[PDB]
């Protein structure tokens, strides 16, 4: 399994858990990105610092890694 | 050609290949490539001290399976 | 915040780097003792700096509170050991640990930054007349920090 | 290990197979992403034909999936 | 009331929905876009070789739990 | 290319849709041959159609030719066979596989488009009259496809 690298829980294939990304790249679980702070309506990277802006979904617009949930999943089987 | 170690920001470590002449810069552009952080937000410590960009691994006697860490940029104030 | 405190103990019981050492005095695990060595090749060779870490509630996400026990005589660290540092404040980033953040102070103990002092005489010293920088940081380590 | 949905070869750490990120969180190798027919500095995800516009570096400028390396590398070890 | 149901996704991998005879099969489709990543306008749904139109629901069509749907992009005869 | 074509076919031979079925016929790994079974509840219920399957070279990045043997009565297909469908042409997608095209093909037969037709006369009587469409693509299955 692979775990946040923020909270250091483990993602889950759904939910508060989900792992989402970010525009450089870098994978971060949902909890974690709705509880970073805010810089006017965008979010800072905790990685690189680089910046991805939000959309008026916040969030729940950034994409989920798609490919690491299949892996993921495939593991738990 | 020598085998040099890097502790990343998450705490996994990481294997460059690299030579005595080569710079800080470079090492830190290899860090871009394997993880995806600008160099200009990478700072790194070998033996408590932050390593210049103009100076080369020779200069700090930095030798064959030696641990780098991997901060981010910081500034006192 | 329990959950990471926990993690980052771990890996400093297990795997700690060779510079620094943290934990929860006593039974609180928000309040935390540090270690620091100093660095080689600098005034605060040989010295050995203690400080104390504060945990917030909603950490990480907040920063924790870090200050020197340990008397250092350094531009960007006052009499009292508080430390101006900017990733203690506005550039904190979540995936710091308090591992990195110990690190970062060392790098910046043979790394100050006179232009922006938080002790304006310390710093002119630090500009003007480095020599006698050197003489007094080594003082006060050998005098306070060991 | 994970294969590329395209080729449905399996992804590389590195070079022609490592795996790269599209706007919409999809994960394509970079070869099969090389031949992807570009109409103008732009192309289509294979899985929904959604637009990914590429920048002077072209596909090497698309970011690595680091968190799904993370996972495949930990699983070779 | 609630069933199970599965999609043959675009990649072939077999992913298994929680739906409700009274869901539409643009409400599948949401589904689908939450766990793929698929644009609902991009998505054409079949069942026994027949396309799935949105405004119907899986009553309309009579999908029973674990059946199987199959999943292809949107196309245009021409 | 070959080595997706491969995969294709183990999955084609694994575990393929109730639908339809694709192989090579003879040694040769980019023709094959397809069968397609006409959807219940339609003028093709009952029928088995027959088509040919032609890979580029690069495929998966350009689409494979895919034409009907049997002859069928629709307004995208014509006498040749051919098949004028976007995701042959222009909206062709490398993750599209044989099998996904063949049910395309099966969820067109059940839903054409007669506004942008191949074959003009089917359309208007699709449009004007569709017992008379329905009765003589009944009738052009039972005779070409049974
Ligand atoms: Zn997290
Ligand atoms: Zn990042
Ligand atoms: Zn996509
Ligand atoms: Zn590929």
């Amino acid at each position: 399994v692979l775990e946040c690298g923020v909270c250091e829980d483990v993602f889950s294939l759904q939910g508060d858990k989900v792992p989402r990304l970010l525009l450089c790249g870098h994978t971060v679980c949902h909890d974690c990105l709705t509880r970073l702070p805010l810089h006017g309506r965008a979010i800072r990277c905790p990685f690189d610092r680089q910046v991805t802006d939000l959309g008026d979904s916040g969030v729940w617009g950034l994409k989920k890694n798609f490919a690491l949930l299949e892996l993921l999943e495939r593991l738990q089987n | 050609h020598m085998q040099i170690f890097v502790k990343t920001l998450t705490g996994k470590t990481i294997t460059l290949e690299v030579e005595p002449s080569d710079t800080i810069e470079n090492v830190k552009a290899k860090i871009q490539d394997k993880e995806g952080i600008p160099p200009d937000q990478q700072r790194l410590i070998f033996a408590g001290k932050q390593l210049e960009d103009g100076r080369t691994l020779s200069d700090y006697n930095i030798q064959k399976e030696s641990t780098l860490h991997l901060v981010l940029r910081l500034r006192g104030g | 915040a329990l959950k990471r405190i926990h993690k980052e103990l771990n890996d400093l019981a297990r795997d700690p780097p060779a510079q620094c050492r943290a934990g929860p005095v006593g039974d609180d695990m928000f309040h935390w003792q540090a270690t620091i060595m100093g660095p080689n090749d600098s005034p605060y060779q040989g010295g050995v700096f203690f400080l104390t870490i504060h945990f917030p509630t909603d950490y990480p996400f907040k920063p924790p509170k870090v200050a020197f026990t340990t008397r250092i005589y350094h531009p960007n660290i006052n009499s009292n050991g508080s430390i101006k540092l900017d990733i203690l404040r506005s550039q904190w980033s979540p995936a710091l640990t308090i591992s990195k953040v110990l690190l970062s102070i060392c790098s910046l103990l043979c790394d100050p930054n006179p232009d922006d002092p938080l002790v304006p005489e310390i710093a002119r010293i630090y500009k003007t007349d480095r020599e006698k920088y050197n003489r007094i940081a080594r003082e006060w380590t050998q005098k306070y920090a060991m």
